[PDB]
Formats: C-alpha cells, structure tokens, sequence
C-alpha cells in the first residue's frame, strides 16, 4: 500500500544526500523535516512552473517553465537548454 | 566476523558520492511526487521527461546545500549530529521562512 | 523650471478614500512613492520576460495577470486580479 | 466636427491612479514595442489596492499610537506585521522604519522576578 | 549606593531602541569614512548628504540583521554572549563570503 | 589623534545597535569584526555608486547612485526617491 | 518539406576550445552548459546596460556601457582583463576599417 | 560599382565570436532604441575571454 507517496523519497537516499552534504551523523527526526522541507520548494517551483505553463496554454510542462520558475527563485539551473 | 568503526563507511561514502554527479534520488517516485502535486493545482497536465530531470537536478542541489549549512551549524553548536534545528536555523538565515 | 512627476495626489486620494481623518508625512509619501516605483518595474519586467518566452511581441493584460500570479502570494493575488478584471471590464463596458 | 467633451480613462474606469501616465511610462523603457489597452489599466488597478491596503494598514497602527498623521514607523510595522507584505518586501529596506520590538523569549528576565501580589 | 542586576539596563535599552528609529551612528566620522573610502578609488569626489543619510540606513538595518542572525546563532549554541564566530556563520550562510 | 577614522564607528553605537538586534551580551572581539564587515559592505556599495558616478560624468555622488548600487546587491532601500 | 532552425554558440565554443586545447573534446551536455552561460551573462550585461541609460536619460548604448556593466558586473581582475580585451577589440575594429 | 569581397566585423576584430549574431540579440529583446557598433564588440570580446578563462 501507499502512503501518499512523499515517503518514496526514502531515508536512504537523504543519507546519501546528506554524506554528499558532508554529513556524518544524522538524527532520525531529520528526514520529515527534509520532506516537508522539499515540498514546500517543490510547490513553489512548480507552482511557478504551471503559471508559465498556463500562459502559453500548453498542457504539458516543458523544461523551460522549470528553468523559468527556478531563475526567478534565484536557483538558476544550467544545462538544459536557454 | 571482521567489524568497522562507525564513520569509517560513512567517509567513505562520502568520499564516493563527492567524486561522482550521478542522482542519488529514484526517477519513479519522483515523478509520481511531482504528477500529484502538480494535480493538486492544474488535472491531468502532463510532464516533458526533461522537466522532470531538471527539477531533480534543482531539488538535489538545493537539498545538499542545505544539509551543508546545517553541518555548520551543527558544528558550530559542537555537535556532529544535524537536528531540525538546525535546517531551520539555516532555512531561516536565508529567508526560506515557509 | 524643470517637472518632476510623482504618484502623490492619488495617494492622497486613495488616503481620504480609506481613511477621511489621518495625514501622512512627506516621507512616508515618498516611501509609498518608492514602493509603487519598485513593483511597477517588477511587474513590467516580468510580462516582457514572458512574453519574450512566448515569442510574442504584445503585452496584453493576460501577461499582467500571469505576473501577477507569479509575484504575489494567495489572497493578495486573488484580490488583486479580481480588481484588475473588473477594472478593464468596466473600462470595455463604458466606450 | 463635434469634439466631444474630454474624460480620462480612470473615470471611466473608476479608478483614480492615472492610466495614461502608467500607459506612458510602459511605453518608456523598452518593456515590449506595444502595449494593449486593458494592460495599464489592470496594472493601475493593482497598485492602487495595494496602495489602500498598506495606508489602511498603517493608519490603523497611526490610531493604535494615538496619532493623526501617518509616518514611516507606521508603514514599516505594517509591513512586518503582514505575512504576505513581509514576503513582498522581505529584503526591502525601510528608510526610518526600525525594527519590530520582537525580543526572544530566552534572554527576557525569569519567572523570578520578585512581585506576585 | 543602590544597584541594578546585570541585564536589566540592556533590557530596557533594547526596548528603547527598538521602540525608536532614529540612527544610532554619529552623522560626521560616517561621512569621514565614507569619504576616505571613496577617495581611496577616485580622488575629491563628493557626496550628496542625502546619500549620506541612504548610506547609513543601509549600514545599519544590514548591522542589526547580522547581529541577529548571529544572536540565533548563539542561543543555538547555548549561549548568550556573541562571539566571532557566530557573525563568520551567519555571513557565511547568506553567502556574504568576502 | 585621529585612527584611521573607522574608529569613530565605536563600540557603544555598536552596542546600541546590536541591542536594537536584540543582542544582551557581547564579547570584546565583536567590534572589530562588525568594523571589518562594514567595510566590505561599505567598499562595494561605494564602488558601485562610484561607477555609476563616472558613468554620468558626475562629480558629486547622488542618492540615486546609492539607490542602484543598493539595488544590485539585493538590498533595496525605500524613502530616498526612485 | 517542414523544417525549423534552431541556434546556438556551440561551434564558437568548440573554437576557442580547439585553439586554447587542441587535443580536447566536449560532450553535448557540457556545450549546452556553455551555451546557458553565456546566454545568461548576456541577458544580465544587456538588462545592466540598458538600466544605466534609462538613469541617465540616454537613448543609445554604447560599449561604455558595456565597460561600466561589466566593471559593476565582474570582480577585479577579471572585469580588467575582460575590459583590456574588449578595448583591444574596439581599437582593432575602429582601425580596420 | 565594385562591391567588394564580403569581410565579417569578427575577422576585422580579430575575434571567434559572432558579432553580427549579438548585434541581432541586441536589437532583439528590447534593451535599448538604438545600439553602437562597439557594444556587442566589446561584449563579444569579454565573453571570448570568459570562455577562454573556463575553458
């Protein structure tokens, strides 16, 4: 069963995160954090992301709506393309 | 049975993961995360494989970089191990009120 | 002599409108001034960068709204979009 | 010729911030070759919402220190008190406007502090 | 001879302050700085004294903003007393590396 | 004898300040670094507002040149026009 | 018979890349990170620029403004190598005529 | 009339990058009425560098 599927961004991988972090000890506490952390920043992004999708009355999201919305969150991304 | 000291591994995954770029999060997961919030504001849109890509890229690297601040701050409170405290210090520091 | 423009009348406007008893200071005049200047670049700049994206060559009211929705949070967006729409609904209205 | 007597565009949009001028302005400084009608007019519209809800705002806090006239003060503790106007200008800087008396729990005197009654 | 406990004469500066506006800096060895300053990259340069006046709200509001962070910082690490290091973190968080 | 003339920035506006920061103690060694930081920052907001001064061909530094400096660095300021 | 025209700096780069390094390749990937950087450093230099002349009522911009971009742009020895460079430029071009 | 052999302003610059192609992203996006033939010189110039620096 599932379990609104924010839990496949599993402890492990945010171990592996956190040690290219430079982590070497983690509280068990810190894993939620980071999830709601990461949704928050992802909402936003996307958020963002389907504004300029609506603009251009697409219906599907393009590389170039997340570029867009992560530049004017000041994360610009190199990459992909513009 | 032959037994490491606890860090030893953790170094040196560390050391590995540092030397390489790969993504550590699973493609799959990530994608259904993103369908569903993105469902939650426009339905049935639908995602260039790129976008996705790139929205990990952006996600990991914000990520890291938090765990990083929240190193320091660990380290400045003399402590090797993070606590929420601590993101929230950093995320505060930089105006991710949230 | 020269001339130099400011948004100062119609604050003192929209101040009697809200609020028939209270002054403001000249300052604080031209802190709001500063404030209308910044947004109004914000928004601007924003709708050209839109439509640059778009390959579009006109601002219209649709990229003003999409800024908009981008810049501003929640109930402050909604509120002002839907003042926005009425306002140039009126104005379509009374040619 | 007939020459029918002159109205602005506020009027006729009810509004009072002016729209030709926002309409000049967005014609001056490269922003798009052309620019539709309805645009400055949203736009206005936008500004002056905001403009009421802050002089609201800072008037409330002007009769909460028992004053007539608004002043900086006023418009900064409006801003910082307001969740959404806080994101907006969370990295503006407020000429004259101070710092909100927000002090930590931590360093405030103890719960030993010698009056009961 | 009476006398106040430690603190409690912050305290009420803090309220003080915190209640005002007004700049805490003295108007003349600012304008002396920021002259030697400028002269330092182009020589008999003047200054508007409003500029002067933006110069130093600038200073300050970005001042007290540090020395908040840096005060988190210190409660963070158990403390009440700042240190240089709390000011070297919180610079380092913002990014303000120098 | 004069200093340097950062020295005028002394410990009690210092301290003044940083009690507007909340702050109930300090360490001796704070002044200096808070002296060094504000020269950094002092350094290359002038620097901009000095480019932006030669670029008009402009003896006498404006607040308009404070303004943009400002600006660029993410740390706009209201109530000086513009 | 349909077809579009998509460009990019990617051959210029290879160039440079061949007379700094002439034993050196570049993927794909990496020239579409070259291309986003200088795509975005442009976009800043010219939005700079164009800022400058709207403060200084000036309808035309010329390479002191991009000088003075850059100067606010860059950081020290950068900005003046980069500066040495374009003036370099201008005088070359300026004689060739 | 003589119409001479076709010479690039980037030959007669002694630069790699395209100078007509920034004169044309110029002139595109609304960044000022008019621009001088220096501008995208200069900017193709530092760009050159950059390039050549990271590279």
């Amino acid at each position: 069963v599932l379990r609104d599927n924010i839990q496949g961004i599993t402890k492990p991988a945010i171990r592996r995160l956190a040690r290219r972090g430079g982590v070497k000890r983690i509280s068990g506490l810190i894993y939620e954090e980071t999830r709601g952390v990461l949704k928050v920043f992802l909402e936003n992004v996307i958020r963002d992301a389907v504004t300029y999708t609506e603009h251009a009355k697409r219906k599907t999201v393009t590389a170039m709506d997340v570029v867009y919305a992560l530049k004017r969150q000041g994360r610009t991304l190199y990459g992909f393309g513009g | 049975p032959h037994r490491y000291r606890p860090g030893t591994v953790a170094l040196r995954e560390i050391r590995r993961y540092q030397k390489s770029t790969e993504l550590l999060i699973r493609k799959l997961p990530f994608q259904r995360l993103v369908r569903e919030i993105a469902q939650d504001f426009k339905t049935d849109l639908r995602f260039q494989s790129s976008a996705v890509m790139a929205l990990q890229e952006a996600c990991e690297a914000y990520l890291v970089g938090l765990f990083e601040d929240t190193n320091l701050c660990a380290i400045h409170a003399k402590r090797v191990t993070i606590m929420p405290k601590d993101i929230q210090l950093a995320r505060r520091i930089r105006g991710e009120r949230a | 002599r020269s001339r130099k423009e400011s948004y100062s009348i119609y604050v003192y406007k929209v101040l009697k409108q809200v609020h028939p008893d209270t002054g403001i200071s000249s300052k604080a005049m031209g802190i709001m001034n500063s404030f209308v200047n910044d947004i109004f670049e914000r928004i601007a700049g924003e709708a050209s960068r839109l439509a640059h994206y778009n390959k579009r060559s006109t601002i219209t009211s649709r990229e003003i709204q999409t800024a908009v929705r981008l810049l501003l949070p929640g109930e402050l967006a909604k509120h002002a979009v839907s003042e926005g729409t009425k306002a140039v609904t009126k104005y379509t209205s009374a040619k | 010729k007939a020459r029918a007597k002159a109205k602005t565009r506020s009027s006729r949009a009810g509004l009072q911030f002016p729209v030709g001028r926002v309409h000049r302005l967005l014609r001056k400084g490269n922003y798009s070759e052309r620019v539709g009608a309805g645009a400055p007019v949203y736009l206005a519209a936008v500004l002056e919402y905001l403009t009421a809800e802050i002089l609201e705002l800072a008037g409330n806090a002007a009769r909460d220190n028992k004053k007539t006239r608004i002043i900086p003060r006023h418009l900064q503790l409006a801003i910082r008190n307001d969740e959404e106007l806080n994101k907006l200008l969370g990295r503006v800087t407020i000429a004259q406007g101070g710092v909100l008396p927000n002090i930590q729990a931590v360093l405030l005197p103890k719960k030993t502090e010698s009056h009961h009654k």
